[PDB]
């Protein structure tokens, strides 16, 4: 019979930085 | 007789998420 | 009998991209 399952792989490195986030508010009119 | 090796391991972990994104532009003039 | 164990998995994949990001300033009076 087969042996067993190797070791599980380890950890994934880090994600991109994330999308950009909205522009601001208008400055007060005023 | 010895059976053959046991199959690869499953796959790590996914990484950890990215940095929050930058944050957004300023906004127009009031 | 038994056979030797298997290799290790590959490395994860990379992780996801991180959350949007928090609103921008608020413009010049």
């Amino acid at each position: 019979p087969d042996g067993d399952r190797g070791p599980r792989g380890p950890p994934g490195y880090p994600g991109d930085d994330g999308p950009e986030g909205d522009p601001g508010p208008p400055g007060d009119p005023g | 007789p010895k059976g053959r090796p046991g199959p690869k391991g499953f796959p790590g972990y996914p990484g950890p998420r990215g940095r929050p994104g930058k944050k957004g532009p300023r906004g127009p003039p009031g | 009998s038994k056979g030797d164990p298997g290799p290790p998995g590959d490395r994860g994949p990379k992780g996801p991209p991180g959350y949007k990001g928090p609103p921008g300033d608020k413009g010049f009076r």
